[PDB]
């Protein structure tokens, strides 16, 4: 529901085994501590300090082939050997979000060409479309400036997908070793802040005006003007309210489908659809015939109907919110095998 | 008059409007009470004063048989959490040949219980679902 997934390079520690750490003291006993500048320790630093008690790290690169398809910028599927690239993350069935730190300290250094990078980010779209609950957080070229990012999302990339966010203006973190203000994609901090958002107001609440809390300063600061041109295309922003500190703006999901625009509305589904399947595990088990068709529909409309009960549902009443329809309709004679269908309803957006 | 018209208690006629829940095939309790304040005058043993004050209408128990338009009356009751709706009702008794002897009507009605069916795998019944409901006032 809220833990995350980093992919990049850091010092020692296991190769390519995506181990769990759960506080930052945790990762600097096995990758080190912002040594080499590398991006991934500060990302999960921001991550941390920014609430959310569990992250999964995997460590492809190393201190110093520094950077490559599988290795440095990991993105290769590893042939799914479930030990090589994103194919790590395939076998966990917990981890909730995806991010990828590192994938563009290659294009600061040099070591990976703008058309080489946008393959290995729609490699991780494609990754989040098959699990089906995941959801990736995109990053732009730095120091992109405002009028061409928005031309950069629409013809460089495209993504188009029902499970990447995109932040754009780069955040000017601090590090407490050094004191020293350095830059760093925000693709860690938005991560914390959908980690806050489960464990203090459920993931019923789109995770947006909060504060980005480990910031400093921003780089290319955005006038409300230009944001109206930014974020209805599918693009989030982040700015600097005066006297409020830091707060991100805008939870609009990378696709371009109407009903499906909106953060929050696939992050409720993801644990909406997880929390069931979860549930109702009655799978090679339970002969399939017309009394099981039945059982399924209650179980299912005895969740939905606990979960109007705290919110995040619409009708006044329990029998205005869902639609399940699980008879002898929907179960042709012929379904042998290929049977138990079913529907189901959820809806509570934001502004 | 012509050997009289004498009422019964087997011939009837029941039934809801509004909302879609037919005619129903039992009553039972149909009455009005006024609650009287009895007064002790001190000075005068031999009675005790009997003043009116009021009048209260006793709620209806209707049964009918279990048939498949029970979902109408389950969704009825289940609307007061979004507003609910309240239709006049009548009770008439009638003799054999379909005649009127006294037809009530009840102005405003409202539930108030629904004993479902005695599931009993023995007993050789019919499932006879109870539907109470409230009462304000005999219509004229």
């Amino acid at each position: 529901t809220s833990v995350a997934a980093f992919v990049g390079l850091a010092p020692t520690g296991p190769l390519n085994e995506p181990t769990l750490v759960t506080n930052w003291t945790q990762y600097v006993a096995a990758f080190g501590d912002f040594t080499g500048g590398y991006y991934l320790a500060h990302s999960v630093y921001g991550f941390f300090n920014n609430g959310g008690s569990a992250a999964y790290v995997v460590r492809v690169g190393g201190s110093a082939q520094a950077e490559s398809a599988h290795p440095g910028p990991a993105q290769y599927l590893g042939d799914s050997s479930d030990r090589t690239g994103f194919g790590g993350l395939e076998a966990i069935d917990e981890i909730s979000m995806v991010a990828v730190p590192d994938l563009m300290a290659a294009y600061q250094r040099g070591a990976i060409d703008l058309e080489a990078v946008k393959a290995v980010q729609l490699g991780l779209i494609a990754h989040c479309e098959l699990m089906g609950d995941r959801v990736a957080i995109i990053d732009p070229p730095p120091n992109q400036n405002a009028r061409q990012i928005r031309v950069w999302r629409q013809e460089t990339a495209g993504y188009d997908s029902k499970y990447a966010a995109l932040y754009y203006p780069w955040i000017k973190s601090f590090d407490p070793a050094t004191g020293q203000s350095r830059l760093v994609p925000p693709s860690g901090h938005v991560a914390g802040i959908w980690a806050r958002n489960d464990s203090e107001r459920g993931v019923h609440k789109a995770p947006a005006n909060e504060v980005v809390r480990g910031a400093v300063d921003l780089e290319l600061q955005i006038t409300r003007g230009e944001q109206d041109l930014l974020n209805p295309i599918g693009v989030n922003c982040i700015r600097s309210f005066p006297g409020r500190g830091i707060r991100v703006w805008g939870a609009r999901t990378l696709s371009s489908d109407p009903a499906w625009r909106y953060l929050n509305i696939r992050r409720y589904f993801n644990y909406l659809e997880e929390s069931i399947l979860i549930g109702t595990q009655w799978v090679v088990f339970e002969p399939n015939d017309h009394n099981l068709w039945a059982r399924i529909r209650r179980n299912v409309s005895a969740f939905l109907v606990n979960e109007w009960r705290n919110g995040a549902l619409f009708g006044q009443s329990p029998d205005q919110a869902y639609y399940v329809k699980c008879d002898e309709e929907t179960n042709p004679p012929e379904s042998v095998d290929l049977g138990r269908v079913v529907c189901e309803i959820g809806i509570a957006p934001v502004k | 008059m012509t050997r009289k018209d004498p009422g019964s208690s087997i011939w009837f006629s029941l039934a809801i409007d509004g909302e879609s829940l037919g005619y129903f095939n039992g009553c039972e309790g149909l009455s009005t009470q006024v609650e009287v304040e009895q007064r002790q005058e001190g000075g005068n043993n031999g009675f005790v004063w009997q003043l009116p004050t009021r009048v209260t209408y006793s709620n209806i128990r209707l049964t009918r048989p279990l048939t498949p338009d029970t979902a109408k009356v389950a969704k009825w009751i289940s609307s007061v959490q979004t507003g609910i709706q309240r239709p006049t009702a009548q009770i008439s008794a009638l003799r054999a040949d379909g005649s009127l002897v006294a037809r009530w009507g009840l102005i405003d009605v409202l539930p108030v219980s629904w004993q479902g069916p005695s599931l009993d795998p023995g007993s050789a019944s019919v499932a006879n679902e109870v539907l109470e409901i409230a009462h304000h006032g005999f219509t004229d």
